């Protein structure tokens, strides 16, 4: 074929053309994205039951919904918690491939369907399925730096005036509101309720009736009176719309014609729906929006969208108010991009350079320049057609495939140079033959390196899908530049090359370049004589390949292995929790001081902090809180002592001194929502109706037995909260009915006082708004308080509460996990150093098997999907091997020569492994791809010797070692040109510091290092691999 | 407050002997309370654990500490059925007619979930049966309303 | 509960019919309202319609009826399911021991294993040759009137006395200033 | 275009001088002129 | 009783169902027991 | 039902609306709240 | 209508492009295709 | 598949005549059937 292009070079022009076409379109149209989803479809059901305790919450509400969750398709597994500020959340994880929209939709009307089945508050609350996202854009922060208005203004008016904005903004497909709209607040106080023996019930029945739309109907609705003039609307009560109106509603008529208004008997204002989080930036007063990327958008513009949108907000803001971007993932994605156009463009520069260096015509420089865009630009084309985006994966995909691409153009142009200078053939000529001889080798090269990367995509769950992305652009990359290198290079190459005379190889020039060809035609025959004598003495390199191997073997099991470097990534965050029965103010005190250290003692570093009282992790409560810290940039931050790393380390040893309070920090994940590649996740399940008490012994007898072998386990833990001090408040059934007072009164003036109630809805300039009654904090904060509230019995009279209750602490549980529907508890943990993580689970499952019967243990989470999808890698591998084999057979053949090339794979891996090592860095996806991309280059070469070995022996007659010697000669300067030219390609991601770099470092080292050992050895090593095998077999 | 009264409240509910046997070495506080008022002994008397209930009373623990609502450890005990530390508990001197601020009584918790032996062990140690709670009732009325007729009877 | 095979169609049956139309590739659909109180309306479809948006469409328009349908039937919980009429398997459980009646066997299925397998995907339904337990009061009518209570007074009591009741906090937010204590408060709960 | 609209507006007040509830009020004015939906009959044998 | 939702595969599905009634043999109370009356997929396997 | 298209607007129209963000292919959205209480809201798709 | 105006530009020089180098790969030529896409004006005024 | 040659069939109240009348119906029809079984076989109700 490659004939049919060397006599129709316009053909070949058009299909690059067509091809750069099609890739420039592309460009303009594929999703730029940080990552891709790779987390399974999940689906987060949930609600909310105001003033309820987490067993309320379990028996009433997440019980019924969990019990409702049949016939939705494709699960894998159900799990939910229910806890004490009236939350539940149940997570049903879909698997992987499922429709997000076909199971989000099965799982909202099995709910709907439960929905009659909920509590009566519940179901005015609503229940709400959400697809799973921990992947946001960017979190766009709203504060008042003026003290003008509290965090529940803000978070109004960002609700009121700037939500619906930002959601119809270009590519967002989803926002959050970090807070509540108003709500009105009926701040209820008791004694003037029993001064006009009024209670809570009382409060809402007139809210409720004074607030309320009533239909009313029409003026001359049909069927009329025939000769009715006037059809007209009959408008009557409508929602309430101000405080003003709300205080003025009458609640009692006196005997005394006086009036008892519910301004006199509460407080009446605007306020938050919960006052449960308690969120500051810089100890002011804070709301926001978190922002996720919609399908297929593009994250750098529509995070210019936002901007864009804002600004013109800005005209319009109240005094005070200014916006804050304390995350936002579009500069790494921007970083990113301009890094890898950076290193794809040195890279031709490079192959400009050795590519005069050694053939000193600028006509041949030409055409690995055009090759390479043809190819990397066909490369996005096809990326869109399967539906990818570009994406931080796709990108260094790119940058591992340059390598392989660099390559083609460089041995077309090379072989048909150098067919030149030792044949004296005219261009057309010498590239027909060239090709001639390079043709079966290219196609067959194609095959091997798809038996490498192609069982890659084929992994399980999410790592399946990160290998997915380097999979299909390494095979893409290369297969156009096969087809590149069959159809456009030797179109090229005919048509640009001027002749060379039979025996001219350049060392008759002058000056710095004569000097060369001379200089490397001696290195030629220093190199022919030095592999000459290698190949009189074979077996002392079979034992130093074996040496080779064995020591590839050594590294490989102690180089530990991750699956994404961390990065700076310009945020971090720091947990703080107190003791069972903290208050809010004391966690916020806490806070105060982690928020102070930092504008402190890291001014240098930090731009800023966001500190939530009430939220983390493991739960909420007054309790808990999160700090979220946001950094100056990687060039304002020098050196590795203002990395993240150190000033966690840094906090996180400043906080260990304080008293009371459990306080860290540490950095973000690569990919959010993932975990410790080292990790497990571990579900223990009561399995006969054991309880709550008999669960939490199992567990904390589980957790005692995994500290007695520290030197297999470490960091193993309860994710959950810890059963904690409770009012418990029994009701006399038979004072109540003696003293004529109905327990439903009692019940709901307890519950609203003391937990608030959502009576109805009002609007509020234009926007429809909750209205809640519950006690001001004076009169609800303390067990003495109980005998304050009144309930009117029968006969009128206002009997105490305590009158007919009682009281005694217990302790319970403000958190409760479930999983696949039985009460569980999730124990984390992870291998100890130097141990795997399917060791530390496999004692993880016998510690447990030796636990009270009734107890059983699940492994969900990443340990779930490694569990299934954790013993592939041999299985596919294997596969990978034998196609390998295969075809090379086929290539030459030959059932034994196969061998020779394959006995290359080692020479690649053991400088990576080194190099890894060394740096310090990590067995991960970046490294692991990079292998294969080391091994599938010296591959390259190897398969080349060979083929042009075994030509020499079949064609000409030569002799084993004459062939092997000629052979390694004609391939000596190619070999060398291209790894030159890619190791220095390489470079600037090894050296990478700062913005984003364990990523360029992650490809950089290993690649490089690989490479060294790949170039050295295999040009020395794939001759006596060569010799060795023709001669056994 | 100290490190080690928390360090010891944990410990003493979480049933960890050694440590309470270290804190024990240590002088840490037998009066600990939490934020509600149980010391280390309420919290051993609630959660069952015997042994530290015994280190914790050796060590010059509160057999009559009461919390913000009035229970004693051996109300704790006698509610939650450590029949054992009952009796450790009145040998080492607990109130058995201890009234809580409902005038709830270790015989009424005890009759109330019905834990025969722990009642007569109270009445051996002379429980006024005749007291009564908040509404009068006796630890015989709770037992007849609950249907347990066995101690209806030992109440005779 | 109670109802006969008319109180059932024209409660339930018909009110849910009438809103079953515009359903993409409907082919039939027939109806059973029997005496036992039971309903099933089966909507039958072209061959090669997608069962799941047929689902998501015969539930779009069941969830039109539902607000119309008794209490007593939305409490009973409707369903919605995509399956093949016949039985793929009957999976059985005794007792070798005899520890256990009939009735205790059944308890044990509903409460232990069918949620699991009800959840599994590939099973459209799951019939269960039996019945999981309910607190059954059993009234005696000669003793309510000795006494001059009714049925009515008895559901009242049940409804008042076992009841899961939100309470609130011990200083719970908005606290006050120098807030000490931070505890739910646990008032009635379900009878067990 | 914009329509005419007849606002008629309860004394609530009143209504609690003279003892009438307002959720009566609410019915009568609702059921009388816009008409009210009460339950189903059955016609030859269709819900109606 | 089981009834196999549709398009699924019935030796699948099965298969699903045993691998998780498998999950809670280990913790029957004593001497409860499955046994298998009914089932359509063996022959299907037989046969094939 | 009964309720003015203003009314109706405010509490129905726009809450659904301003949860009619980010769907696949969405072209545009029209939409009506009249003074019967019925609402319409129509959104159109990208042919394909 | 706004849209169909808007790529109709578009449309015609994508599709004179592709016939260009349709007619280079056929002919193994630049010549003749630009001989020949020089008719088109003729055509399209006549059209016109 | 159905079972062999069976038939299904349905007799409908096409107005309103109530269930007893189709009964009646459905009565006149089955005794007629049963006068050609030449033709028809083990015709039946499916009903109580």
């Amino acid at each position: 074929m490659p004939n049919f292009f060397i006599d129709r070079p316009i053909f070949a022009w058009v299909i690059a053309i067509i091809i750069m076409l099609a890739g420039g379109l592309a460009i303009l149209k594929l999703p730029v994205a940080q990552y891709p989803t790779i987390a399974p479809p999940a689906v987060t059901i949930s609600a909310s039951y105001p003033g309820a305790d987490a067993k309320t919450v379990q028996d009433t509400v997440t019980q019924v919904i969990e019990q409702n969750m049949n016939g939705i398709d494709n699960l894998m597994y159900m799990s939910s918690n229910s806890d004490s500020t009236g939350t539940v959340q149940i997570t049903l994880t879909f698997e992987s491939g499922t429709d997000a929209d076909i199971a989000q939709v099965q799982v909202q009307n099995k709910l709907q369907l439960a929905m009659p089945l909920l509590p009566q508050e519940v179901q005015q609350q609503g229940v709400s399925v959400e697809k799973s996202s921990s992947s946001f854009l960017m979190v766009v922060g709203v504060i008042n730096t003026d003290g003008t208005m509290t965090q529940e203004d803000i978070s109004d008016y960002v609700a009121a005036n700037m939500k619906d904005a930002i959601s119809r903004t270009s590519g967002v497909g989803d926002v959050q509101l970090f807070g509540s709209q108003y709500a009105m607040r009926i701040w209820m106080n008791p004694n003037e309720l029993n001064k006009f023996q009024l209670t809570p019930v009382d409060v809402i029945t007139a809210i409720k009736a004074q607030n309320a739309q009533v239909a009313a109907g029409q003026l001359g609705g049909t069927p009329p009176v025939k000769g009715q003039q006037l059809n007209a609307s009959i408008i009557a009560q409508t929602r309430l719309t101000s405080t003003e109106e709300f205080g003025k509603i009458l609640l009692k008529v006196n005997q005394d014609g006086s009036r008892v208004l519910l301004r006199d008997v509460a407080k009446i204002e605007l306020g938050g729906e919960n006052y449960d989080i308690i969120a500051e930036f810089n100890g002011q007063p804070a709301s926001g929006l978190g922002i996720k990327l919609a399908t297929g958008a593009n994250a750098l513009d529509t995070a210019a969208a936002i901007r864009a949108e804002l600004a013109k907000m800005e005209p319009f803001f109240p005094s005070g108010l200014k916006i804050v971007y304390p995350y936002d993932t579009t500069p790494f994605v921007k970083i990113s991009i301009h890094e890898v156009v950076k290193t794809l463009v040195e890279a031709i520069i490079l192959v400009f350079l050795v590519m005069y260096l050694f053939l000193q015509n600028f006509r041949a420089t030409l055409i690995p320049t055009i090759a390479v865009p043809v190819v990397l630009l066909g490369t996005f084309a096809v990326l869109a057609a399967f539906g990818f985006s570009i994406n931080t994966l796709t990108m260094f995909g790119m940058v591992l495939a340059i390598g392989l691409l660099v390559d083609d153009a460089i041995v077309v142009v090379e072989n048909v140079e150098r067919v030149m200078a030792e044949e004296g053939l005219p261009p057309k000529e010498a590239t027909r033959k060239s090709m001639g001889q390079i043709q079966g080798a290219l196609v067959g090269i194609a095959m091997v390196l798809s038996a490498v990367f192609v069982p890659m995509a084929f992994f399980g769950g999410s790592t399946g899908a990160i290998y997915r992305q380097f999979s299909i652009t390494i095979v893409s990359a290369m297969a156009l530049s096969v087809l590149v290198a069959l159809i456009l290079t030797p179109a090229l190459c005919a048509t640009m090359l001027k002749p060379i005379a039979k025996g001219d190889h350049g060392e008759g020039k002058k000056g710095f370049f004569g000097w060369f060809n001379r200089m490397f035609e001696k290195s030629t025959h220093h190199y022919t004589d030095s592999v000459g004598g290698i190949l009189r003495s074979t077996g002392r390199y079979l034992v130093l390949y074996l040496i080779i191997v064995v020591g590839m073997a050594y590294l490989f099991v102690r180089l530990p292995s991750s699956f994404l470097p961390d990065e700076d990534q310009g945020v971090f965050m720091t947990m703080v929790q107190l003791p069972a029965g903290a208050t809010q103010e004391r966690t916020q005190k806490v806070l105060n001081e982690v928020t102070h250290y930092y504008l402190t003692k890291e001014k240098n570093n930090v731009e800023s902090v966001f500190a939530n009282n009430g939220f983390g992790f493991a739960g909420r409560g007054q309790n808990t809180g999160i700090a979220f810290v946001s950094l100056k940039d990687w060039a304002d931050r020098p050196g590795e002592e203002n990395k993240v790393e150190a000033i966690t380390m840094r906090a996180t040893r400043a906080f260990s001194q304080i008293k009371d309070a459990m306080v860290f920090a540490f950095n973000l994940p690569a990919i959010v929502e993932l975990g410790t590649a080292t990790g497990f996740d571990f579900e223990l399940i009561d399995q006969a109706g054991l309880g709550h008490e008999k669960l939490t012994q199992a567990r904390n007898q589980l957790l005692a037995e995994a500290a007695k072998h520290p030197d297999m386990l470490t960091s193993v833990r309860p994710n959950g909260l810890e059963d904690t001090p409770q009012f418990k408040i029994d009701i006399d059934q038979e004072k109540a009915q003696a003293l004529g007072v109905s327990i439903n009164d009692i019940n709901t003036t307890l519950g609203a006082a003391w937990g608030g109630s959502y009576v109805n809805d009002f609007i509020d300039r234009g926007r429809v708004k909750k209205v809640y009654v519950m006690s001001e904090a004076k009169y609800r904060m303390l067990p003495d308080d109980i005998g304050d509230w009144y309930v009117r019995a029968a006969d009128g009279q206002m009997v105490p509460f305590s009158a007919f209750s009682s009281s005694r602490w217990e302790y319970g549980s403000p958190r409760l996990e479930r999983y696949n529907g039985l009460p569980s508890m999730e124990i984390l943990g992870q291998a100890a150093p130097g141990k795997s993580t399917g060791e530390a689970m496999e004692l993880m499952e016998q510690l447990a098997s030796k636990l009270p019967t009734g107890v059983g243990y699940d492994w969900t989470g990443m340990s779930y999907q490694e569990r299934l999808s954790g013993n592939q890698a041999p299985s596919l591998y294997a596969i990978s091997l034998i196609v390998v084999f295969l075809c090379l057979a086929a290539l030459y053949e030959s059932w034994s020569i196969p061998f020779s090339v394959m006995l290359v794979v080692p020479l690649g891996v053991i400088g990576a492994l080194l190099a890894a090592t060394f740096r310090g860095l990590t067995n991960d996806v970046y490294f692991q791809v990079g292998l294969l991309t080391t091994i599938g280059l010296s591959a390259k070469n190897a398969i080349l010797i060979v083929e042009f070995a075994k030509d020499l022996m079949d064609k000409e007659g030569k002799g084993l070692i004459e062939a092997t010697l000629d052979a390694v000669r004609m391939r000596l300067r190619p070999i060398l040109m291209t790894s030159l030219a890619f190791i220095l390609g390489v470079m600037p991601l090894v050296i990478s510091t700062g913005a984003g770099s364990g990523a360029q470092n992650a490809v950089g080292t290993g690649v490089m290092g690989g490479m060294v050992t790949a170039t050295v050895l295999a040009i020395f090593f794939v001759p006596v691999f060569f010799v060795v095998v023709r001669r056994r077999f | 407050g100290s490190d080690l009264g928390k360090k010891l409240l944990e410990a003493a509910r979480a049933g960890r002997d050694d440590e309470v046997r270290i804190l024990m070495a240590n002088g840490a506080d037998v009066n600990a309370a939490d934020v509600v008022g149980w010391t280390p002994l309420h919290l051993a008397a609630y959660w069952g654990h015997l042994e530290i209930v015994e280190v914790l009373l050796k060590n010059g623990a509160d057999v009559n500490a009461y919390d913000t609502l009035g229970s004693t450890p051996l109300h704790l005990a006698a509610h939650f059925g450590h029949l054992e530390i009952v009796e450790v508990l009145l040998k080492n001197g607990a109130d058995v007619n201890a009234k809580d601020d409902n005038g709830i009584t270790p015989l009424h918790l005890a009759a109330n979930r019905g834990h025969l032996e722990i009642v007569e062990v109270l009445l051996k140690y002379g429980a006024d049966v005749n007291a009564q709670d908040k509404f009068g009732k006796t630890a015989f009325d709770i037992s007849i309303n609950n249907g347990n007729e066995d101690l209806a009877e030992i109440l005779q």
